């Protein structure tokens, strides 16, 4: 009797869980109405095709079910490709209520950007860019260690 | 060539050296100035506030 | 050979006392703040027939000056010259008004035609509180001095009660949040930062290098010639910076806190502001450069310099103590050409803590008040022994 | 624009936050049905509600500078 209608926004949760991290985009719905929704549709129209691929191509994904049963998906996996910037741009999540019939053109573009840089050559990538020039950290300290031993 | 400018700064600190500067004398010619300028701040207020009583 | 045909007025000659100056000098300005670019306002005045009356009375004199300088034949066509100007300055604003049937509104500005023309030479004579800065002081220290009084008989609540006033307002707040929102009337925060600024200006406005100075011929007492830290009038230097500020604002106008080209803009908010420091520390760097720019240029030309300082003392049969008169000058460069530029460096540090602290009069122009206020002080002192 | 057959519904959000300190005053929050036809002019066919808010601190960070001051 109520709306509380979908708001399944995109945040910028993490943008670094691991090396080689898949995008694991999950939709939250919070309705208290009596009343159901027909005729899902879960667009991936407005995604970064050179940053991140989609799993089933163009995702089209039609559910027409309000039930504590199950769900069809509602986990989509991005899988990068390279490190780099990537921007979280949005997620199309329209439904075609079958009370009306017209399409619910919602979708949250929020400009989320991350950076992961080359994992191999956050914390791993300037961990390993830190500790990439081993000569410089020790080569002036033996020198000096040496000058020590041989005036002390 | 940055020169002049390392030359301008110790100039200037050579006047503030130079400059003759209220030190015990810091309070007394503090004190002195700031009651003038307290006193002529209050002739100003007393002044420019003649023109109000005629909105009351 | 047209110009021989207008007489001029009389003057007096004769010992006046202070009390009458101090007393009569000092008012007949309420006419002109019956009514009270608001940005630019802070230039001479505010409304735009009033208009402002204060740059072109003495912008007349400066003309005839120059004609002059670029002999009784001449001496007549100072004081009828003016009033050849007086007709054209008037209706100068009035037309620019017009600008950016209205025939009719010139009816208006028959009365102020006249209006300050005649209060141009008597305020001269006297105390000394002429060349204009004496309206600047008067209506500067206004806004500083009646904000308080704003308060009690402000009527305008916007969307809490204000006719009772705002500084004691314990029934209606109390619990009391005395901590409230000073983003309009600030009267409770910004006379604890504008004090501060009063106190510092006060204390580098006494620096000063003292040079030991003698009679040529008269051998006991010594006197000091005092070479001040600024060395130049706060308006030769403030003005020389602000007219340029007011000449760029105008300037964009035509061809900034909104919906208008931000390249070049004072910072201004409460605490601080920071979002790219590429434009805030580039104003202040502009700022302080341009004070010592034009400080340093304004003794070249206001024969203030070090070399014309000993003409002046030479005419008046003064030497240093072991020096020859042409080492005079050498003692003088020690201290007069670094301490323009660094004077001028200083009062616009000191503008830049006035506008980053918001202090009362949003910083600027204060400078000039508190300087002002102390250059009749001297005289103050010297004429009670 | 959206489009509804009759005795059906469609829902529709909104969210506003007062950038100006407000407290118990409501405001409009009208109701108007824009419908067209090819006519070319829109008949308005439209109630209130209500909106109130305690204040107690604002700004990048409102808690420090009270506590500064």
């Amino acid at each position: 009797e109520e709306g509380a209608r979908l708001l399944a926004s995109k945040s910028l949760l993490n943008r670094y869980a691991v090396e080689g991290r898949d995008l694991t985009l999950q939709y939250n719905i919070y309705n208290v109405g009596s009343s159901a929704a027909l005729d899902v549709e879960l667009s991936d129209d407005s995604f970064p095709p050179e940053d991140f691929g989609i799993v089933s191509g163009m995702l089209n994904v039609k559910w027409d079910r309000i039930a504590p049963a199950s769900n069809v998906s509602h986990t989509v996996v991005l899988r990068p490709l390279k490190a780099g910037y990537f921007n979280f741009t949005s997620a199309t999540v329209t439904y075609l209520a079958q009370e009306d019939g017209p399409v619910v053109i919602g979708f949250t573009s929020a400009p989320g950007q991350g950076g992961i840089l080359a994992q191999r050559e956050h914390f791993l990538d300037w961990a390993a860019f830190g500790v990439m020039t081993l000569p410089s950290i020790g080569v002036p300290l033996l020198l000096w260690y040496s000058s020590k031993r041989k005036y002390d | 060539f940055v020169e002049p400018s390392r030359q301008f700064v110790k100039d200037s600190i050579r006047l503030v050296k130079r400059c003759t500067k209220p030190d015990k004398e810091f309070q007394k010619i503090a004190m002195a100035t700031a009651i003038g300028f307290a006193i002529m701040g209050f002739i100003g207020f007393f002044v420019k506030l003649i023109h109000i009583p005629i909105n009351n | 050979p047209f110009c021989v045909i207008l007489p001029e007025i009389q003057k007096p000659e004769r010992k006046i006392q202070f009390k009458e100056k101090v007393l009569w000098t000092a008012i007949t300005l309420f006419i002109f703040l019956v009514c009270c670019y608001w940005m630019r306002v802070i230039l001479a005045s505010n409304r735009g027939l009033m208009a402002l009356g204060i740059s072109p009375i003495v912008t007349s004199g400066l003309i005839m000056q120059l004609l002059a300088g670029a002999t009784p034949k001449d001496r007549a066509l100072f004081n009828g010259a003016q009033k050849l100007f007086g007709m054209t300055i008037t209706i100068g604003q009035s037309i620019v008004y017009v600008m950016t049937v209205c025939l009719l509104i010139t009816i208006q500005l028959f009365v102020a035609g006249l209006i300050v023309l005649l209060l141009d030479e008597l305020l001269q004579k006297g105390y000394g509180l002429g060349s204009g800065i004496s309206l600047f002081i008067a209506t500067n220290i206004c806004e500083t001095i009646v904000w308080k009084a704003f308060s009690p008989t402000t009527v305008n609540t916007g969307r809490g009660m204000e006719f009772e006033g705002a500084i004691i307002a314990l029934f209606h707040l109390l619990a009391l949040r005395e901590a409230f929102y000073r983003q309009n009337l600030p009267n409770l925060m910004n006379l604890i930062a504008t004090i501060f600024v009063f106190a510092v200006v006060i204390y580098f406005q006494g620096f000063r290098v003292d040079l030991p100075i003698k009679s040529a011929r008269y051998r006991g007492q010594y006197n000091t010639y005092p070479i001040k830290l600024f060395y130049t009038s706060n308006i030769p230097i403030i003005l020389q910076s602000a007219l340029v500020s007011n000449l760029y604002v105008i300037s964009q106008m035509l061809s900034p806190v909104g919906g208008l080209c931000h390249y070049l803009s004072p910072p201004e908010s409460f605490g601080s502001v920071l979002e790219d420091p590429v434009h805030a520390v580039v104003y202040i760097v502009f700022m302080l450069g341009s004070c010592a720019f034009f400080s340093k240029t304004w003794i070249e030309v206001s024969g203030s310099s070090a070399k014309d300082v000993a003409k002046q003392l030479k005419e008046q049969q003064m030497v240093m103590r072991g020096h020859r008169e042409t080492s005079m000058v050498h003692e003088l460069n020690r201290y007069i050409p670094t301490a323009a530029a660094f004077g001028g460096l200083c009062i616009g540090a000191l503008s830049v803590l006035a506008d980053f602290l918001g202090a009362i009069g949003s910083g600027t122009g204060i400078l000039l008040a508190v300087t002002i206020i102390y250059q009749y002080f001297e005289i103050f002192v010297k004429e009670q022994s | 624009n959206t489009v509804v057959p009759p005795q059906r519904q469609a829902t529709f959000e909104y969210s506003f936050i007062p950038a100006e300190p407000m407290g118990g005053r409501p405001f409009g929050l009208v109701i108007n049905l824009n419908y067209k036809d090819l006519n070319g002019n829109v008949f308005q066919d439209a109630f209130n509600q209500t909106v109130t808010i305690i204040e107690r601190e604002d700004g990048l960070d409102g808690e420090t500078i009270f506590m500064y001051m």
